[PDB]
RNA sequence: GUAACGGGGCUAAACCAUGCACCGAAGCUGCGGCAGCGACGCUUAUGCGUUGUUGGGUAGGGGAGCGUUCUGUAAGCCUGCGAAGGUGUGCUGUGAGGCAUGCUGGAGGUAUCAGAAGUGCGAAUGCUGACAUAAGUAACGAUAAAGCGGGUGAAAAGCCCGCUCGCCGGAAGACCAAGGGUUCCUGUCCAACGUUAAUCGGGGCAGGGUGAGUCGACCCCUAAGGCGAGGCCGAAAGGCGU
RNA sequence: CCCGGCGAGGGGAGUGAAAAAGAACCUGAAACCGUGUACGUACAAGCAGUGGGAGCACGCUUAGGCGUGUGACUGCGUACC
RNA sequence: GGUUAAGCGACUAAGCGUACACGGUGGAUGCCCUGGCAGUCAGAGGCGAUGAAGGACGUGCUAAUCUGCGAUAAGCGUCGG
């Protein structure tokens, strides 16, 4: 059976997020965790961290067995932007969008 | 009185993009440019409806030409024998005699090439 | 200098067609200690070629 | 309670930097070079 | 850049004369349907039948309609057997349109015939909000400069201790009046702010801290100048002055 | 109760008619950005459509073929105000 | 059966297009109302040297922002409901 963990509103851009998911995309946990752990991304260690908490849930709320898990489907998506105002020469002035992410995984048995 | 234009313009809206599924790009999702895709693929298709009659002849004449000289006679010989026989086939059905029955199609070119004389 | 117009979202597509990233694959297993670690690099324990090594 | 308060009204705030950064007298001066096709 | 047949190619696939075939348009004919304007007959209105002819269109004139909010018909009719709204599908009118139904939705909606309009948007370098592109590109604010060990910590290039190195030294040092108003000290927190991280901070929160007969204001005296009882002027307001 | 930094954010349990009403909280459209499935695409030149038209996949079907999606190849074709 | 030739040729997707299914962002649309707009019918058409209109600082068990009040300071006396 299925099992998710979310996490919301993280601090990243999508698009910078969305290349270290393209990694472990139908691979087994273990493996997961292990290319994770060395890749030197500071996406990697929220992608990890949520990966651990899915991994935590299918064991304690669902069944067991966590030598046969996969993952099998992860996606990213935009959420809100926070605005920030940044000075130019001559008194112009800019926009500066602080965007954010959502973070889903769906780890199963099968 | 005062009147809000909420419903009536979306449904307006609504009705043009579902007449567009298919189109490449924005002029599939954006109304400003849908419309004038629509308003295009109304006019060549009230063009092509005339030239529709007008490809299918063409394919007909070549048919024809290229089964009678098979027999040994050009197009424009076998047409003109075919009237001075009072033969009223219509090319279409020529052309799917010849596609579909050589005998037959040869029971009529002896009798247009005897027609001539 | 300017677009003078917009690209699409098919030429975005296409510009990041090299921005995929690779694995490692390269994983080693110590003699001794027997855990995980890059070739020709230390362990987390500080266990390089199965002989002990500094180990803070 | 620093979390949805101070993030969104400081948000707020910078619509009015950006209108009011634009009341700035942006002139130039003038086209400080030749004029294009001049007398 | 061939380029003074559209090309390929052509001694006829060139040019005169004659002839017969065939191709070729939304033109004409055939079949089916719609709308006018007359004529002719029945009902002698409408309702019809039999004919003839007509229908490219800017500025512009004339004639017909669709739909939206509100008032009467309304204590009427439809509404958990699921209203308005949102989202697909299927039928049918020449058109603006109409009807039925699946899913969301969870409380209101209006036959029919009349009345009144804030009555229909793609454009006006139109107005307000949201989201894109260029692009994960340019930049991160003086070229005075850093290296190592230990500590705390989930995480240390940037914090705290220690050693070495480098820079300023009529200043990049120590004070005062303006101006500012708690930014000062201690303990705690790291989600926003700090152009990166941050255990740190002029950031959040909670406590604490500024003691005068002699220093400064206040106080006594006047300069430039201001106000000004009476007063002199001036439509009014007011101007100048002892 | 569990993962995590005695975090933030989650997955359970529980209240409620409804939590896809969970405090950014009635309903929740469009531009914009994603995951999955089916077909096409690496010898090919232009307002990107329209008229023909193989092949593939799915559904119905008693043949016979219909319906949905895509569209190789070919004729014509220089946006709107 | 093999060995040679000559001819024809399914199968790839780094990425991209269309359709369909499921999402995110954003806040239109529908439905609401102690908020406004325009009026009929009555009232009153002034307050102030017994210190006005308008303000400053204070006032609670807890410290403040609103609402009241004035060192008798979210209130004091008397007569009625």
């Amino acid at each position: 059976m299925e099992t998710i963990a979310k996490h919301r509103h993280a601090r990243s851009s999508a698009q910078k997020v969305r290349l270290v998911a393209d990694l472990i995309r139908g691979k087994k946990v273990s493996q997961a965790l292990d290319i994770l752990t060395y890749t030197n991304k500071k996406a990697a260690v929220l992608v990890k961290k949520v990966l651990e908490s899915a991994i935590a849930n299918a064991e304690h709320n669902d069944g067991a067995d966590i030598d046969d898990l996969k993952v099998t489907k992860i996606f990213v998506d935009e959420g809100p932007s926070m605005k920030r105002i940044m000075p130019r020469a001559k008194g112009r002035a800019d926009r500066i969008l602080k965007r954010t992410s959502h973070i889903t995984v769906v780890v199963s048995d099968r | 009185a005062r009147v809000k234009r909420g419903v009536i313009a979306r449904a307006r809206h609504k009705k043009i993009l579902k007449q567009a599924k298919g189109y490449y790009g924005a002029r599939s999702r954006v109304y400003r440019v849908a419309f004038q895709a629509v308003i295009k693929a109304g006019q060549y298709a009230y063009r092509d409806r005339r030239q529709r009659k007008r490809q299918f002849r063409q394919l007909w004449i070549a048919r024809i030409n290229a089964a009678a000289r098979q027999n040994g006679i050009s197009y424009s010989k076998f047409i003109n024998g075919l009237k001075k026989a009072s033969v009223e086939i219509d090319r279409k059905i020529l052309a799917d005699i010849a596609v579909f029955d050589k005998v037959a199609f040869t029971a009529l070119v002896e009798k247009a090439k005897a027609a001539l004389a | 200098a300017v677009q003078q117009n917009k690209p699409t979202r098919s030429k975005r597509g296409m510009r990041r067609s090299h921005d995929a990233l690779t694995a490692v694959t390269s994983l080693s297993v110590d003699k001794t200690s027997g855990e995980k670690h890059l070739r020709h690099h230390i362990t987390a324990d500080g266990y390089y070629r199965g002989r002990k090594v500094i180990a803070k | 309670m620093t979390a949805n308060s101070r993030s969104m009204n400081l948000s707020n705030s910078v619509a009015v930097t950006v209108y009011e950064a634009w009341r700035q007298l942006g002139y130039k001066g003038s086209w400080w070079w030749p004029r294009i096709r001049g007398p």
